[PDB]
């Protein structure tokens, strides 16, 4: 196994330096480390091979060395493009057997906050014919990614029959995310309103829908 | 160069599936090629590897279990999977190469392979609607398996339209939500319909909202 850290940071401009820990049985052993950047939803991208070779097109500020049983990533003149997972893979001198570390998530700080933009739906009618009822909650281009969703029956928390998504990054490079509540019809009808509150950076926004 | 796979799919614990992987820009039966999966929200595990001479090596996990291979002719890497396991669920990425002395810079897309006795079900999509402006959208509810893709008037209507990543329920169905906002004046001169494509069930939805 290799050993990364499951996280790192630095600043735009800064430096960073991503660990890959092993055994004499492969970084120890050989040179043969390489390291991959991925984004989310697309293949790896080589960065280094053979420890600190860089391929064509891979910008100089990524090196990477080793010392010993442990091998490391450089990334200077940190640019937000740079946020990805980044992957430490070495040969184990038997059999073609590969192996990949787990991952460091890299983010690079200081993007602007922005607040999110909160689109409410109420059920159509086709849906409660059905006997069903699903609010949708609709979250879009905020940053950073923590938000909290609470959802109301007229002033009163409901917590039962809440769905929430983990906020991804969208085309944008903001986040987005979406929460359903399933409700009875005869909850819908009943109350005078229900409410989602989308709580930010300490500033909240709501909607609200009603029959 | 080019790698372009396909072959994965739904399918169910001890069942087979065949993986490909066209190639263009080299020719697979002189080179090193590799398979490496990525198993949801987790890292990359190094599958298999074919060398120019013909030489194959497995991961201990799918030893026995899965036969990589080539068509001369086709320029095509195949990668056979037997008797499947729920563990062997993932997005598999042919890439060219070994993994050390020929490390991996051209990778294919990938292609999702799932491993689960659930049925394959089709979305109930339902209408999402309230001068000024109106967001219209469509809910695609209680899916399986992943993915589903949201086009509006047939691809014609691209500005605006934001769909969201899928929820994951507790029941094991997939919902997501796509949506676009026009002037309020637009409805009722203008039609609006999302078409919700759902290639494992071999169905697209049309359904046309209005308030």
């Amino acid at each position: 196994a290799l050993t990364q850290p499951p996280s790192g940071s630095g600043s735009p401009g800064q430096s960073v330096t991503i660990s890959c820990t092993g055994t004499s049985s492969d970084v120890g052993g050989y040179k043969y480390v390489s390291w991959y950047q991925q984004h989310p939803g697309k293949a790896p991208k080589l960065m280094i091979y053979e420890v600190s070779k860089r391929p064509s097109g891979v910008p100089d500020r990524f090196s990477g060395s080793k010392s010993g049983n442990t091998a490391s990533l450089t990334v200077s003149g940190l640019q937000a493009e740079d946020e990805a997972d980044y992957y430490c893979s070495s040969y184990e001198g038997s059999n073609n057997f590969v192996v990949f570390g787990g991952g460091t998530k890299l983010t690079v700080l200081g993007q602007p906050k922005a607040a999110p933009s909160v689109t409410l739906f109420p059920p159509s009618s086709e849906e409660l014919q059905a006997n069903k009822a699903t609010l949708v909650c609709l979250i879009s281009d905020f940053y950073p990614g923590a938000v909290t969703v609470a959802w109301k029956a007229d002033s009163s928390p409901v917590k039962a029959g809440v769905e929430t998504t983990t906020p991804s990054k969208q085309s944008n490079n903001k986040y987005a995310a979406s929460s359903y509540l399933s409700l009875t019809p005869e909850q819908w009808k009943s109350h005078r309103s229900y409410s989602c509150q989308v709580t930010h950076e300490g500033s909240t926004v709501e909607k609200t829908v009603a029959p | 160069v080019q790698l372009v796979e396909s072959g994965g799919g739904l399918i169910q614990p001890g069942g087979s599936l065949r993986l490909s992987c066209a190639a263009s820009g080299f020719t697979v039966s002189s080179n090193y090629m590799s398979w490496v999966r990525q198993a949801p929200g987790k890292g990359l595990e190094w599958v298999s590897v074919i060398y120019s001479g013909g030489s194959t090596y497995y991961a201990d996990s799918v030893k026995g279990r899965f036969t990589i291979s080539r068509d001369n002719s086709k320029n095509t890497l195949y990668l056979q999977m037997n008797s499947l396991r729920a563990e062997d669920t993932a997005v598999y990425y042919c890439a060219r190469g070994e993994g050390w002395e020929l490390p991996y810079d051209y990778w294919g897309q990938g292609t999702l392979v799932t491993v689960s006795s659930a049925s394959t079900k089709g979305p109930s999509v339902f209408p999402l609607a309230p001068g000024g402006t109106a967001a219209l959208g469509c809910l695609v509810k209680d899916y399986f398996p992943e993915p589903v893709t949201v086009s509006w008037n047939s691809g014609a209507l691209t500005s605006g339209v934001h769909t969201f990543p899928a929820v994951l329920q507790s029941s094991g169905l997939y919902s997501l939500s796509s949506v676009v906002t026009v002037p309020s004046s637009s409805l009722g001169t203008q039609t609006y319909i999302c078409n919700v494509n759902h290639k494992p069930s071999n169905t697209k939805v049309d359904k046309r909202v209005e308030p």
